[PDB]
DNA sequence: ATCGGATGTATATATCTGACACGTGCCTGGAGACTAGGGAGTAATCCCCTTGGCGGTTAAAACGCGGGGGACAGCGCGTACGTGCGTTTAAGCGGTGCTAGAGCTGTCTACGACCAATTGAGCGGCCTCGGCACCGGGATTCTCGAT
DNA sequence: ATCGAGAATCCCGGTGCCGAGGCCGCTCAATTGGTCGTAGACAGCTCTAGCACCGCTTAAACGCACGTACGCGCTGTCCCCCGCGTTTTAACCGCCAAGGGGATTACTCCCTAGTCTCCAGGCACGTGTCAGATATATACATCCGAT
């Protein structure tokens, strides 16, 4: 069964270096992180419905991340996917 | 350009033959073969025997023509053969008639439906092409064929004759993809790979010209094998190039034929509609129905269903 | 001088304007709101009319069913006047807040 | 192209005409006020959704079918319109 | 030969995986074709989020002297977060409790 | 001579559009033979219920046209119409003329 | 532009519903988008439990799933009932 | 002869319930009316325990936030009891019918 | 499993409940309507989780079909699976 | 205002233990190279749809000005709901067994595939006479001032 | 509880006006053709998780007694909202003009699906092991009934 686990686990040494999770909560974030994926990429897939295309490139993913973030939340996060990209393209 | 009876008089030789025994517009275009074109009214041009020629015909006889000369006697051999000419078509519609009393309906109106000898490699490969698709279409994609991949005869008017392709042509580098600009669809993987399975993995040539001598059981369950090549392709082989009389083509056609014109339906079979086991059963009905030579009896009704 | 119940008039307005369809809201000044509010986001941008009745409409929608709502909470107040206590209400029972 | 103060367009009789739509029979003073923020507040939430999908499509205009879609997106789904 | 393989999460500088969400994006049949920056796209996303949940859930487990995070403590920073209640408003959190709040005029007489 | 599949199966909303938009709406790959079928004919017994309902309500109001009033009007009276729909508004449509008791003189 | 909708096929059944009565261009507009949002719901859930069984394809149970999900109360009944009506004729060539 | 005044311990336990996070409804019970409802759609349906768990929760979950709208609504009329009037007032804002 | 199952979430489970939910008092009217209206929402519920359940071709209800079921109604539940 | 009795938490400590965290084995999903082609970015165009202006009329907004009626504060009462307690019951807890269905595998009947002819409905263009808003008028019913 | 003046409302017929619908033109959009390869329907088979059942125990329900504080009824107070009359005003409708951008169309190009050939990142699996449950013992926070 495909899962988030050690991932989230990775990051919560980036975040907490010493701090555990429980199962229960590694489910919660697994169960989470399966949620938002399904709400960014079917809002997306309605924008590239929209406009006539039939890609899913980046600027739509921003689009969907700018309409289902609130508000400062939305501007953090389109940072970080810029700086990401940026740094898949130049590496 | 292409001569016509009228036109170039010493350049045509007959060979005895009654509209009754054969009628070139019920044969040439009916799916049987599709290298025949009427350039000129009543005049049908192709390749017979790697060489050019321009068939027309009387009430009583069968016309034939760098050509400079009137077909040799030996040359016109190869024509009744390709007609099989030995067979007389009249003692067959009077059998099958006597049998069938559908049949001798539809035999009034259409006489002459005969089966044509055929070369191996050119039936299986045309065929390969004839699968989910209609004749009008087949016939351009075998001549895209041919002109691609064959030997070049020779030129009348605009149009350059091509012998067809042989199996180490077909089995060449890049053919699919080749068949494909030339739109083949997926039957452009058929052609490549059954070429390349013949002459690498069943022995060449050799395998599909014995199958002449096998029984049809036999020849039909060898051809199988092949991609591109199930039920339908491998009767329409068996019956029009490997003399398996008694094969039966089933196709959407002949689905058809039975359903209304015999209130046909499957008996041992499980599905209610065409299934490889409902289709197998069809072609034995049919053989009991006509006999040995039930093929050439559904060469007849399909030729004539095609005339809708 | 003959002058009617001051909740008569009340009621036949609600009459009135639960039998027709009509808009109830001047198009212009709204379009100006509606503009005023989009400057905000995007600089010189421009409006369709038909988005324009398009944003009407659903405000209108909207209000109608706060109102709705919010004369339920204050009639449950065992009131008829309703005060922005019963909207504020009528958002947080919502969910908009 | 400055707009200022345009909150005010909205009548208080349009607020009480939409309240009597609504069933309301009487009318606080308090309510213009509270009436003229939540729909402040909604066309903030409808417009920005709306200029966003604008914004997407590389246009310069806001037309019906970006309306149609806030809207749906923030669960109205308006027929009509497109 | 080959010049070794290394992630694309690792040339992207990320920790969530951009291959696994690329193949979900494509068998998750959301569009005909899938660019290549849209996955890594959405894994930064979401590595953003997961961190931003991560952190108040283990200031919440600190406040709370545990060390291991529990679903009691997922519930306290979602819902002592405003934007993040906004955001998961309408999600039901398993084993989660509720906040504490109590109305004003209940509590008693001062 | 075609027949078509809509008098085949004995609707009138195209079968074959239905059947195009399910392909090209990426809703699966592959799509079988008799859903389009099948979602055509639950679009005919819809639309039949609503206009019905529509045209019961325009000839109430001596009316021989369906207005958004009318379509309206029809959703909200009818019960299971009115849950299906609960969530929507209809342009140009007015509400459910509707008093509340206590606002009644005495 | 080729603006495809339902109007004639509204109209049709119209025809055979109230065979007297009238249909304004609004109406019709409103009409349209009903069929496009009840259509859109469906195809949604249909193709939404095609991934949750793992399915690779739509057939016709799962339109009749989606339908008993979303029509409440006697529609789903009738709906039901139609479909299987209209599906058993078509198979019944 | 001690006792408490009403509304002490009653107000408390609210902070012992928002602390926990356990289910407050047994499990047994609710297992049997699962199954109760269950039998009227099929007959004889089976149920994983992680079903009727999750049942349970989603059910708890529904019934607190509303009598959270229950005491907002009760809070409304100046009244600290809750009555069904609030129960139905709370569902038809938020739309339940 | 048969009939009288209703009255398994007695009084003190429903003030548990509201005492989680911020009720002070309780009159002794809520109790009925409570638990008429945990059976509207279950058999709501339970409804979607059985067609899922038929669709899939089976006979035994798994937690991930209610989680689904529940995901239908706005209702998303997390901890069950994804 | 205040004070200790008494509950009810807060705080600290010893002592298990089973979820948590870690290393290991292994394979399958991820990655690198390479290729063909079509989705998409880009330039030119036109036309049309949006913005803006200008002016005349008037429906409607603003505003003052009563006055009654509904919001609201205060008081009483009696009853319905809390707190506490002895008693019952049934809900967990723990086994033990039964087994019917859940899930994984191994065979062969319904769709995809290529796409070009083939109509044939489906939409655009364009009348056209009728449904219905509006007016003009008169009669009906509701409403509040009077007894 | 009626009478009745008066105002809002309902019914009938004439008028004209634009739009719903019918008809024609033209055009792309389902449909099908000499099927075969291939995924899902179905039977097979294991094994496990769900069902039933019983006994023990004790925590929860509950029936009951009792007191009290809350909801509700009732009252007078007063302020403020509504009906109404008069006074601005800027909304609206009609007309006109100018041009910005949004569909379009043609063109190219390069980004990605597909595929072949690997390989190590991450998923079962097993095992140490300590954060937390849990019992025990003390510290103090706060209601509360007098005082």
């Amino acid at each position: 069964k495909e899962s988030y686990s050690v991932y989230v686990y990775k990051v919560l040494k980036q975040v907490h270096p010493d701090t555990g999770i429980s199962s229960k909560a590694m489910g919660i974030m697994n169960s989470f992180v399966n949620d938002i994926f399904e709400r960014i990429a079917g809002e997306a897939s309605r924008l590239a419905h929209y406009n006539k295309r039939s890609t899913i490139t980046s600027r739509e993913i921003q689009t969907a991340v700018r309409l289902l973030l609130p508000g400062e939340l939305a501007k953090h996060a389109v940072s970080e996917g810029t700086k990401a990209v940026t740094k898949y393209t130049s590496s | 350009g292409h001569r016509t009876l009228a036109s170039t008089p010493a350049l045509w030789a007959s060979i005895p033959c009654p509209r009754s025994e054969l009628r070139l517009d019920l044969v040439l275009p009916s799916g049987q073969s599709f290298r025949w074109r009427e350039q000129s009214p009543a005049h049908w041009s192709g390749v017979l025997a790697d060489q050019v020629w321009t068939l027309t015909q009387t009430e009583e006889q069968l016309h034939c023509t760098s050509q400079a000369s009137r077909p040799t006697p030996d040359e016109l051999e190869a024509v009744r053969k390709y007609f099989q000419l030995d067979v007389t078509l009249a003692q067959l519609y009077h059998h099958w008639g006597s049998v069938d009393s559908h049949f001798q309906e539809v035999a009034q109106k259409f006489q002459g439906v005969r089966l044509l000898r055929q070369d191996p490699i050119e039936c299986l490969f045309s065929f390969i092409c004839s699968s989910n698709n209609n004749i009008a279409r087949i016939t351009g994609m075998v001549e895209r064929l041919c002109q691609a991949f064959g030997p070049r005869l020779i030129q009348l008017d605009d149009v350059t004759y091509h012998g067809f392709p042989s199996l180490q042509a077909l089995a060449g580098p890049e053919v699919e993809a080749h068949l494909r600009k030339l739109g083949l669809g997926y039957r452009a993987r058929y052609v490549s790979a059954s070429a390349r399975a013949i002459l690498e993995e069943q022995g060449g040539l050799a395998w599909l010209q014995q199958l002449r001598e096998s029984s049809y059981e036999e020849a039909h369950k060898a051809l199988c094998i092949l991609p591109g090549v199930g039920t339908q392709v491998a009767d329409c082989i068996c019956l029009m190039a490997l003399d398996k009389p008694q094969a039966v083509p089933v196709d959407v056609h002949m689905w058809h034929i039975a359903q209304r014109d015999y209130s046909w339906h499957p008996t041992t079979s499980q599905a209610k509609g065409p299934s490889p086991q409902t289709n197998k059963e069809l072609g034995n009905f049919f053989r009991s129905l006509w006999g040995p030579y039930a093929g050439w009896a559904q060469a007849v009704l399909f030729s004539a269903d095609l005339r809708q | 001088p003959h002058r009617y119940r001051p909740g008569t008039v009340a009621l036949r307005e609600i009459r009135r304007y639960q039998k027709s369809t009509e808009l109830l809201i001047r198009k212009l000044p709204f379009q100006r709101l509606v503009r005023e509010i989009a400057q905000d986001f995007k600089t010189d941008l421009r409006f369709q009319s038909s988005a324009v009745m398009a944003l009407q409409e659903a405000s209108e929608a909207y209000l109608v069913g706060l109102f709705e709502d919010t004369n339920l909470a204050a009639i449950h107040a065992k009131r008829v006047t309703i005060m922005p206590k019963d909207i504020q209400l009528a958002r947080r029972i919502r969910g908009e807040r | 192209k400055v707009l200022r103060d345009n909150i005010q367009g909205i009548t208080k009789p349009a607020i009480r005409r939409l309240a009597r739509r609504g069933g309301v029979k009487r009318i606080s003073g308090l309510i213009y006020e509270e009436t003229r923020g939540v729909l402040k507040v909604f066309l903030e939430n409808v417009i920005r959704d709306a200029v966003t999908y604008t914004e997407h499509a590389k246009r310069k205009t806001v037309t019906a079918m970006d309306v149609v879609y806030a809207l749906k997106r923030q669960g109205r789904t308006l027929y009509g319109f497109g | 030969a080959r010049a070794k393989a290394k992630t694309r999460s690792s040339r992207a500088g990320l920790q969530f995986p951009v291959g696994r969400v690329h193949r979900l994006l494509r068998k998750g049949n959301y569009a005909e074709r899938v660019g290549a920056g849209a996955p890594v796209y959405l894994a930064a996303v979401l590595e953003y989020l997961t961190a931003e949940i991560l952190e108040l859930a283990g200031n919440a487990a600190r406040d709370n002297k545990k060390t291991r995070i529990i679903p009691r403590h997922l519930q306290l920073a979602i819902r002592n977060d405003e934007e993040l209640n906004k955001l998961l408003g309408k999600v039901t959190i398993a084993q989660g409790g509720v906040l504490p709040n109590i109305q004003a005029v209940l509590l008693p007489k001062k």
